[PDB]
RNA sequence: AUGAGGUGGCAAGAAAUGGGCUACAUUUUCUACCCCAGAAAAUUUAGC
RNA sequence: GGACCUGGCGGUGCUUCAUAUCCCUCUAGAGGAGCCUGUUCUGUAAUCGAUAAACCCCGAUCAACCUCACCACCUCUUGCUCAGCCU
């Protein structure tokens, strides 16, 4: 969902459960899943409060809507039942301190001590995405001053649109890597 | 200010010079004369005794111009003369026998009859009195008029539904549509008109 | 002892309001240049 | 008691105009987003506290096991200098 300054996202997730507890079930569940960028965010939860939303988007202000080609409501209560079996996973596993600044998304900032890793990995299972919040942490300095390069080591290019609407100075010094072809043959 | 109250503005018309002193009157005469006693100010960049000079859109390419970057705003304005100009040949070229002698290519003339037809002549005076605000009819000045024409002309232009249409074919398209009547600028002007005539009844709270 | 030291403990939450820091683009952005190029995409506070 | 003089009216209303401060007029913000925050309330035995005095190691940034303040236990003393005290 893209809103406008005048969009309302708790309100209007707000009527998207009054209507699921109209039709009746069991705790229906909407809320802002992603904030990726200003007045950008993914919501999450059941089907019929995200028709609800597209349906009543101009009685609550939202410039678009885009359901995302995804198999459920990621960033959730819904995906509880999916955090107990990771954790297991993750407790045989010795987590080191990262050699560099690894930034969460739980909290968006800095894992300080690397027994705390083993937690966050969980709570980023059930919790919502702070991508802002880590962009505002990584990039946010006075004005004037030099920005850091930043490369996306991955497929696609949608950080680098992120970033770009959250900081134009940051992207300017932005780069994909290229993983569908190479200039020259290694 | 740095000038003294002493210097006097500049007179930049090369024509009122050479007008012979056969024709001058007697007051015309006197001011001259006293014209030699004043100190005068240097004159501004900006007009010139060019003869392609138009006070109109120097003030229209002023009002445009945002931080000073005023080559740019002369650019944009050259851009949309050329962009109507280009235009308009474009229309003359593929018109009947007939239609070509009623078709206007002079830019100039488009642009100073487009202002001229948005320009409204009544306004209204935001006045609270009884505790309640009274929006009052009140004749518009011949300044306030030119004026008001040029900002409705450029805020329409600079409305962001325009989406990645640059600025001399948006003010090309807007300044046509107003030469021959149409447009949203138009509207604004009656909308405002109508507006007045629903509150004649409070100019006697003037 | 209103002086000097040892030991441990002290981690706080809610709104309602005020301020501050960041990016906010088409009259824009990147490169060459320093201006004839190529690509991308209502209230209210101040001032004159 | 007759006639007259000066008035004051800390005067009251209107009439005409000077009628500037202040409105209206012009420009740019602020209503959005993310943070840190001042205040207020409530809480604990305790203080939510202050870094010309910590940590940092692109930029910044939280407690730091810091440190002064505070709570609970204690200890030093004729001691630094006829001492000492950010009362
Ligand atoms: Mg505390």
């Amino acid at each position: 969902v893209l809103g406008q300054p005048q969009s309302k996202f708790n309100f209007a997730c707000l009527e998207a459960r009054e209507h699921c507890k109209s039709l009746g079930i069991e705790n229906p569940v909407c809320e802002v899943s992603n904030y990726l960028f200003p007045d950008c965010r993914v919501i999450s939860g059941h089907q019929e409060a995200l028709r609800f939303l597209q349906k009543n988007s101009s009685k609550f202000h939202f410039r678009r809507t885009r359901m995302l080609p995804v198999s459920g409501a990621f960033h959730t209560r819904l995906m509880e039942p999916a955090v107990e079996p990771l954790t297991q996973a993750l407790k045989a596993v010795d987590i080191k301190k990262p050699l560099v600044s690894v930034y969460s998304n739980v909290h968006a900032h800095r894992y300080r001590h690397p027994g705390h890793i083993h937690k966050l990995l969980a709570q980023q299972l059930v919790s919502p995405v702070k991508w802002e919040q880590t962009m505002h942490a990584i990039y946010e300095r006075k004005k004037g001053r030099g920005f850091p390069q930043t490369f996306e080591v991955g497929p696609g290019r949608q950080l680098g649109a992120i970033l770009k609407s959250c900081n134009m100075q940051a992207w300017k010094s932005y780069s994909a890597v290229d993983v569908l072809q190479t200039l020259e043959h290694v | 200010s740095r000038y003294s109250p002493e210097f006097k503005d500049p007179l930049i018309d090369k024509e009122y010079y050479r007008k012979p002193v056969e024709e001058l009157t007697e007051e015309e005469k006197y001011v001259r004369e006293l014209k030699k006693t004043q100190l005068i100010k240097a004159a501004p960049a900006g007009k010139t005794s060019s003869v392609f000079e138009d006070p109109v859109i120097s003030k229209f390419t002023n009002m445009m111009m945002i931080g000073g970057n005023k080559v740019l705003a002369r650019s944009l304005m050259i851009q949309t003369l050329e962009a109507v100009k280009r235009k308009q040949f474009e229309k003359y070229h593929a018109a009947s026998a007939e239609e070509q002698a009623t078709i206007e290519r002079n830019p100039y003339t488009i642009f100073h009859q487009a202002l001229k037809n948005c320009e409204p002549m009544i306004g209204l005076v935001p006045i609270l009195k009884g505790g309640r605000f009274y929006q009052v009819p009140v004749p518009l000045p011949d300044r306030r008029r030119r004026f008001l024409a040029m900002k409705w002309m450029i805020t329409e232009c600079r409305d962001k539904k325009h989406q990645r249409t640059l600025m001399p074919e948006k003010l090309s398209h807007k300044l046509l549509e107003a030469f021959h009547n149409q447009g949203p600028v138009i509207k604004r002007k009656h909308d405002l008109h109508k507006m007045a005539e629903a509150n004649r009844a409070l100019a006697h709270y003037r």
